[PDB]
């Protein structure tokens, strides 16, 4: 019985590494692409905006 | 041919009660304006773009360059209306007649009633106006009240820091694939019925008196198909922005917000919900439960008899229930300032101390006045 | 041998998902590190 | 997440016409449900005239 | 049609399992920002990409900071410029299709982004193209802005010979001959045509490894579950 | 519930705690797992990168 | 299915063909006194929500007008 | 339970032949693909623009920023292929084994083959490259074909003058919604199916011999699943332009038509036989044809042996069809000049004579050699 | 479904263990000599279609390639 | 670059190239779209006559 279940065990894990993998990375597709996420160092000039008020 | 069995098993020879009022069509109705809402969404995707820069001139170039596009758009936005106006109903039926001891078909129909509000919700964005692009913000933040979890959960959705392209187009995906699922899960309500077979006003066994449906309640559902498609037109052609709001006419602008935010009228009553809990979370969680305290409903049920034909005191809490689920919609639409916000905050401690305290506590009453308790 | 194996972590089926889901978990550490040897070996001189 | 209104509300910073809630100058939340403060994203003064916000 | 067919050269990123040269990218990218650039265009491709691959954050900026680019609406309204940054796409070599066509004697240069992708046998052809640039034979004659080049359709490319030995010094010092220039080219627009070559690859590796472990398994688990019939001995056994 | 307030229906529970702490693990081991929460894997030696 | 549904026992049942039967019989005759005896049975039920409803929005609307309006007394 | 009912009776007791070879995997395999490239076409749909300013950018982006989408969309293109591949292996072991006495199962499937060649042909349109646009033009020019009403039929379709954006539009609302169309046809399918049972190699009645399908072909399909996985991904990860045209990477010029024009691998066989034809609407009727004498096939099986294991002239015959349609496969690609278009239209003339005429007259001297005739 | 499948007499069936049993008995001991037994029985209904394709191919590339060709004769 | 004479399938023109130029040239202020104005306004028809009006 040890014999034949380790295999089913063993495929098990082998199998549910490659789904964790195919699932990482689909719901991986949804988080940020690449293009948003090079977003960064606004420039601001303080010159702009006077005492009370925002901008 | 087989088939024919299962097309006869389900609409032909299927053994119907006999004196089922016209609450009982809704739900064919409901079945129609899916189509319908299925058929109109077609037609506008095969003209759609889910760009951020030609949203907004796709609708437009919809509504004045498309052969009759105006017609096909607006026929989705009141037949989405129009879908929530026959669900509200049908839900209405199965808390009054007590059909929701049909659990599982109960349990499904829960389950189609989020899907159809998330539709809505992520077709409403679809548009990308002002009213749109709020309203998307506002409710993806309602994520991330979630304790640990919620800020990933909302920059998932989003697909970025803020609702932007990347969530348009995914909500594109999504508000195009769920009415499959819809009308899959329909499908899956339907058989769970089927087994059961429908309920009747006087909540009694009709076993005694069934009659077809062919000739009986096809063409009772054909003149209720009618009777909507009259009310669905009539708010198409003539007042077809009665129920929408005019900001959402307006491109959608991140620098500017809008003096006052609200969903399309049908989220209202949970819109209030919301306002009314003080604290974020217990909003959104008092939210949800305002949808599932339906699915709850099934183990609340405390009385000998079915339906509430024969039970006055429930009928009179449930009149109040929908007198006030009336007022949560309108306070929705208010804005927050006194008092409006204190009817609030009691029409939602009414609403669940109605359904969650009183209605089993009047029917162990209403069983204790027929000598049965 | 197995049989010891067998008695104690995959006879019981709770048991059996423990020993799986546990594997699993270093698994892919084991993999990917072994994985990575092999492929970043096949072409050192190249990556970066 | 909607747009506080600049200038307006009762004390004198901020105001989000989506609840009611007021921030002070400074952004923080001083009536209302806004759960924090606004926040302040980690700029930076190079000069009297230029900043670097993030 | 009748053409050229590029033979096929012993790249490195034909290995079933081998990642791009990166030093060849990098020196090919060197190639296309000096000589390349001035007529054709890499929409597609913007500096953020090369990070990772054969430059550094801060080495892209530099990059980046050494062009100009147009930005958006001033306050005024006012179109402006900036410098480059890492999150600009390379920069247009001409305005419009129409520029281009102007420079170039009627030819549009085209998109280099996905050359190599989009030309059969790309990599080859495009190292073909920039060293065919063979003499016309007897018979055959070309209009102005043409030449020769067996490989090209029609083997008359408006493109001249864009690679003169020692046309650019390799920062790397390795000795600029067109064919070492040529090669780094091709290297590069294949790595701009597929940024992702080498990180398929690995993945590759890797189902390879877990396939060669669960497809023997799976096959086990069948034969175990199979072994039960396929060792049923039948037995007709009549009244008789 | 009445019925399940009972005797052997509590001894039924007793006997049935390991297995549903058992299944409870896997759970929490798979969650920590399939999350890649680093949190807790951070604690696992080798896990850990 | 039909057939199976239930056991009933002496219990005749008359019917006419629909075109030998007038179509609405006494429809206006019957139907109003039958319509306004529904009415009556369910409108003690049905109607004091809605009117406590209508009691409430005017309310409502009301005081939240008189909220708005100024304070004469404040600003003097 | 109503809905594990289904389940029960279909996949886990079903009663299914025991001798059946590895050849009745491949339907499931179909299904898997199908939701396999259902999952990839949504995960596509979040991110792609139907507009033809920015359908060739979005696929750029997706393929360059999207963290691994060019894995999703080179899954996407690769699974269709391996589509068709499961497909005509389908199709080849209905034919080979005598599958198509099931009528009804027969004919479900050649509306869901026409079905996925419409969704295949649109989806190939949808990244508006040179060869999606020019591959368009032509196939929808077949269309204009139609004796009468040809040019307005194609004028709808194109929705303008020419393809142009008002073609891409539609063309991925419907290339979004035929698949959803496909599963319950696929439904109704091995619903036409369960009503029959499967056939078994040997074609005689396996009614002696019944197994479940539990233990025995869903672990065989599992490894079917995963041997079908092994193969996709190998085409994906290690040769994933093999399988593609590469002046689909080039932007979609209306002013140039590339020179090697040439349908997908799988509509070649097609492509083919229209070529051969030399008048256009004969082409088109052929091609056509060419789908369905499928569909006619069940109306010519004259045997009284049911599959082919026994007979070995109807073997020699299913062979040389297969041989021929590889040969056309192969002339498809080959360009317009002797000799390629002599083969192109002996193989059509040999295909629908072995189809029409040869296999039913083998047939026939088949059961005169057993004494049966 | 099960039970109501077929009607067989007499027909006795012994099987054993998955456990029990070796998992690839002889599987290359027999299964070569099985496999090649079944290619011998199939391969002259098989090959010989394809075996003609090949040729057909073939053929058709060469003579395409001749007709491509110059005749140099035909310029003079 | 060209200017030509408008034809049946031009829309309107612009006044300006672009928000920015609008804001310049309208002390800060965006004159918006008057495509959907009465749609976009709430009572749109009355309150246009109102405000072109009051
Ligand atoms: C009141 C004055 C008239 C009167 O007294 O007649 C007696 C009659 C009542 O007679 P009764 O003996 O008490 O009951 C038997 C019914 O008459 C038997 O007929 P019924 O009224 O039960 O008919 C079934 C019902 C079935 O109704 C539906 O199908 C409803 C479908 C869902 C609602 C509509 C869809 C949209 C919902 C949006 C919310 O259809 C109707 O409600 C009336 C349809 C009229 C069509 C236009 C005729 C001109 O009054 C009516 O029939 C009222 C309805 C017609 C007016
Ligand atoms: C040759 C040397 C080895 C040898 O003699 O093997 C004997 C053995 C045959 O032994 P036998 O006792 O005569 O037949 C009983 C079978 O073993 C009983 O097993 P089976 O062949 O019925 O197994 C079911 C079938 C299931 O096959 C499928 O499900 C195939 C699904 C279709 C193909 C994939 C779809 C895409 C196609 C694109 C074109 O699997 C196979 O045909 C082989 C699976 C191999 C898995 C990987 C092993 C490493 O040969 C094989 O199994 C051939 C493949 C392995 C070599
Ligand atoms: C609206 C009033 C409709 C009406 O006519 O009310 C009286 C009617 C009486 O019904 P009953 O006492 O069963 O007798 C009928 C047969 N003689 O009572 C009924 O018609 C009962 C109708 C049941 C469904 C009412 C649904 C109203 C809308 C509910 C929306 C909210 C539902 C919950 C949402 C969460
Ligand atoms: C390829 C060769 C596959 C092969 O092995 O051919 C021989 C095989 C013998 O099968 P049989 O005689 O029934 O015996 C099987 C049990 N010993 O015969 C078979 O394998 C029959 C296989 C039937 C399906 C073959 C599909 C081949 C591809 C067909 C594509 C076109 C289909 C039609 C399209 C229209
Ligand atoms: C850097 C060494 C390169 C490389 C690798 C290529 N070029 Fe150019 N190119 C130019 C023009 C005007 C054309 C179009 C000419 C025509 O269409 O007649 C091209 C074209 C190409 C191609 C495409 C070939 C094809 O089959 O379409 C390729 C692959 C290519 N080039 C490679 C102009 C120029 C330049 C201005 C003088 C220079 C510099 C380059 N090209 C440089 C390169
Ligand atoms: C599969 C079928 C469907 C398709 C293909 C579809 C497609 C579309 C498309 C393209 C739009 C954008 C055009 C527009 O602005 O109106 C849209 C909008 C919308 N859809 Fe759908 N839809 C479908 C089903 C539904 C259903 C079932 C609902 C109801 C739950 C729904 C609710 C909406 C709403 C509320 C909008 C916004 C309308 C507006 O601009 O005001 N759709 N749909
Ligand atoms: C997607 C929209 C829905 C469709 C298309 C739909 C469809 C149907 C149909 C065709 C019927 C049978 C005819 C009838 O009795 O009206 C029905 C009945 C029923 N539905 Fe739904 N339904 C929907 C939503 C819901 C929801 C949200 C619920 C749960 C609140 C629900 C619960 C029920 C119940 C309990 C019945 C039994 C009616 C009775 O016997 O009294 N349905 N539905
Ligand atoms: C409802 C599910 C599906 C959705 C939402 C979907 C969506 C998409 C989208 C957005 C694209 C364009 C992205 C790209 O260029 O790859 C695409 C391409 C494509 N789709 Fe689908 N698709 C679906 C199902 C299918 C199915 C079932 C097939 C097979 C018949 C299919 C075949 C294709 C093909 C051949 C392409 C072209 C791929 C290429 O650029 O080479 N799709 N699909
Ligand atoms: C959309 C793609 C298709 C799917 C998903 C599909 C699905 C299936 C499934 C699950 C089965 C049962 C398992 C099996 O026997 O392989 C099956 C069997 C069958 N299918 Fe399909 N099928 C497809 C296409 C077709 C086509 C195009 C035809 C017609 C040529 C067809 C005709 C049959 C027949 C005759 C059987 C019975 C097999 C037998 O008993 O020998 N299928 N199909
Ligand atoms: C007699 O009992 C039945 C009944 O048998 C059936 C089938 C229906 C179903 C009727 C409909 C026409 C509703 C349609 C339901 C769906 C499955 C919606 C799915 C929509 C599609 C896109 C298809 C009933 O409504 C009903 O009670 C009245
Ligand atoms: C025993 O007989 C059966 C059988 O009972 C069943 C249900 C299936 C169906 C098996 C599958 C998993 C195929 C899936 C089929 C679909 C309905 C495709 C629809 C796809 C979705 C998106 C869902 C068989 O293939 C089969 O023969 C092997």
């Amino acid at each position: 019985k040890g014999f034949s279940y380790l295999v089913t065990a063993t495929t098990t894990v082998g199998v549910a590494y490659a789904a964790k993998n195919v699932v990482s990375q689909f719901v991986s597709s949804m988080s940020a692409s690449a293009d948003v996420l090079a977003m960064s160092k606004i420039e601001i000039k303080l010159s702009d905006i006077p005492e009370g008020k925002n901008m | 041919h087989p088939l024919f069995k299962i097309i006869n098993h389900s609409f032909i020879d299927l053994p119907a009660p006999s004196n089922i009022s016209s609450w009982w069509n809704f739900g064919s109705l409901l079945g129609v304006c899916l189509m319908v809402q299925i058929i109109t969404g077609l037609f506008l995707a095969m003209h759609y773009t889910s760009d951020t820069m030609t949203a907004f001139s796709s609708v437009t170039h919809i509504c004045r360059d498309v052969n009759y596009g105006w017609l096909i758009r607006y026929m989705h936005a009141n037949g989405a209306s129009m879908f929530f106006i026959c669900l509200f109903l049908h839900v209405g039926r199965g808390l009054y007649y007590g059909s929701y001891t049909f659990m599982e078909t109960w349990n499904i129909g829960v389950l189609l009633l989020f899907a159809v509000m998330a539709t809505a919700f992520m077709g409403y964005v679809l548009p990308w106006g002002q009213m749109s692009f709020w309203g998307a913000t506002v409710i993806t933040n309602l994520l991330s009240a979630i304790p640990y979890i919620g800020t990933t959960l909302v920059e998932w959705i989003w697909g970025g820091f803020s609702v932007d392209k990347a969530t348009l187009t995914r909500f594109f995906a999504f508000h195009f694939i769920l009415p499959f699922i819809i009308a899959a899960l329909a499908i899956v309500h339907l058989l769970f019925l089927h087994e059961t077979g429908s309920n009747n006003p006087t909540g009694l066994n009709s076993d005694a008196d069934k009659i077809p449906f062919h000739p009986y309640y096809t063409i009772k559902d054909i003149l209720g198909i009618l009777i909507m498609f009259l009310i669905l037109m009539t708010l198409v052609l003539f007042f077809p922005d009665m129920l929408g709001d005019p900001d959402n006419y307006m491109p959608a602008n991140p620098l500017n917000t809008p003096p006052h935010i609200k969903p399309e009228w049908y989220f209202l009553f949970a819109y209030a919900i919301l306002r009314s809990i003080p604290n974020k979370l217990g909003g959104v969680l008092a939210l949800i439960l305002s949808i599932l305290i339906l699915a709850l409903m099934p183990f609340l049920h405390t009385s000998k008899q079915r339906s509430l034909m024969f039970r006055p005191i429930t009928q009179i809490l449930y009149w109040i229930l929908v007198a006030n689920l009336l007022i949560l919609t309108w306070i929705g639409g208010q804005p927050v300032e006194h008092p409006f916000i204190i009817i609030g905050q009691l029409a939602s401690i009414s609403y669940f101390s109605i359904i969650l305290i009183l209605m089993p506590i009047s029917g162990i009453i209403e069983d204790k006045m027929l000598k049965l308790y | 041998i197995p049989s010891r194996l067998y008695s104690l972590l995959f006879r019981r089926t709770s048991t059996f998902a423990l020993t799986i889901a546990v594997g699993a978990l270093f698994f892919e550490r084991a993999f990917d590190q072994g994985a990575d040897a092999i492929y970043e070996h096949i072409n050192e001189g190249k990556l970066w | 997440g909607c747009v506080p209104i600049a200038n307006a509300g009762d004390f004198g910073g901020y105001y989000c016409p989506c609840h009611g809630s007021h921030y002070d100058a400074s952004g923080r939340i001083r009536k209302g449900p806004a759960p924090l403060n606004l926040e302040v994203p980690a700029y930076e003064f190079t000069s009297d005239d230029v900043v670097v916000v993030g | 049609d009748l053409e050229l067919h590029p033979p096929s050269y012993p790249w490195s990123h034909r290995g079933l399992l081998s990642s791009l040269d990166h030093t060849s990218i990098r020196r090919g990218f060197q190639v296309y920002k000096q000589v390349c650039s001035s007529c054709h265009s890499m929409d597609y491709v913007a500096y953020r990409h090369l990070v990772g691959v054969c430059y550094t954050e801060e080495e892209a900026k530099a990059l980046a900071e050494e062009v100009e680019v147009q930005d958006g609406p001033n306050d005024d309204g006012e179109m402006f410029m900036r410098p480059g940054k890492l999150s600009d796409y390379f920069p247009k070599p001409y305005p419009n299709p129409e520029a281009a066509r102007a420079a170039n004697n009627g030819a549009l240069p085209p998109d280099l982004s996905y050359i190599v992708r989009a030309r059969h046998g790309g990599e080859d052809y495009v190292f073909s193209l920039l060293t065919g640039y063979c003499e016309p034979p007897t018979g055959v004659s070309l209009r102005e802005g043409l030449y020769f080049n067996p490989y090209f359709p029609g083997q008359a490319i408006g493109m001249a010979p864009p690679i003169y030995t020692e046309v650019l010094e390799y920062d790397d010092g390795t000795p600029a001959t067109m064919s070492q220039v040529a090669k780094d080219v091709a290297t590069f627009l294949r790595w701009a045509s597929e940024p992702e070559h080498d990180h398929r690859k690995r993945m590759g590796l890797k189902m390879l490894l877990m396939m060669g472990l669960l497809l023997p398994l799976t096959y086990a688990m069948k034969r175990h579950k199979w072994s039960v019939l396929k060792s049923r001995k039948l037995a007709y056994r009549p009244p008789k | 519930l009445s019925r399940f307030l009972g005797p052997r229906y509590r001894e039924l529970a007793r006997n049935w705690i390991p297995t549903a702490g058992m299944w409870g693990t896997v759970g929490a081991v798979g969650l920590v797992w399939a999350t890649d929460w680093r949190l807790i894997l951070d604690w696992v030696p080798y896990i850990n990168g | 299915e039909f057939g199976n549904l239930a056991r009933i026992r002496h219990v005749i049942s008359y019917s006419l063909s629909p075109f030998e039967q007038r179509a609405f019989p006494s429809y206006f005759s019957k139907g109003i006194p039958n319509v306004l005896r529904r009415t009556r049975e369910r409108i003690l039920r049905v109607a004091p929500p809605f009117v406590v409803v209508y009691l409430i929005y005017t309310w409502g609307n009301q005081e939240f007008e008189q909220s708005k309006r100024k304070n004469p007394a404040m600003y003097e």
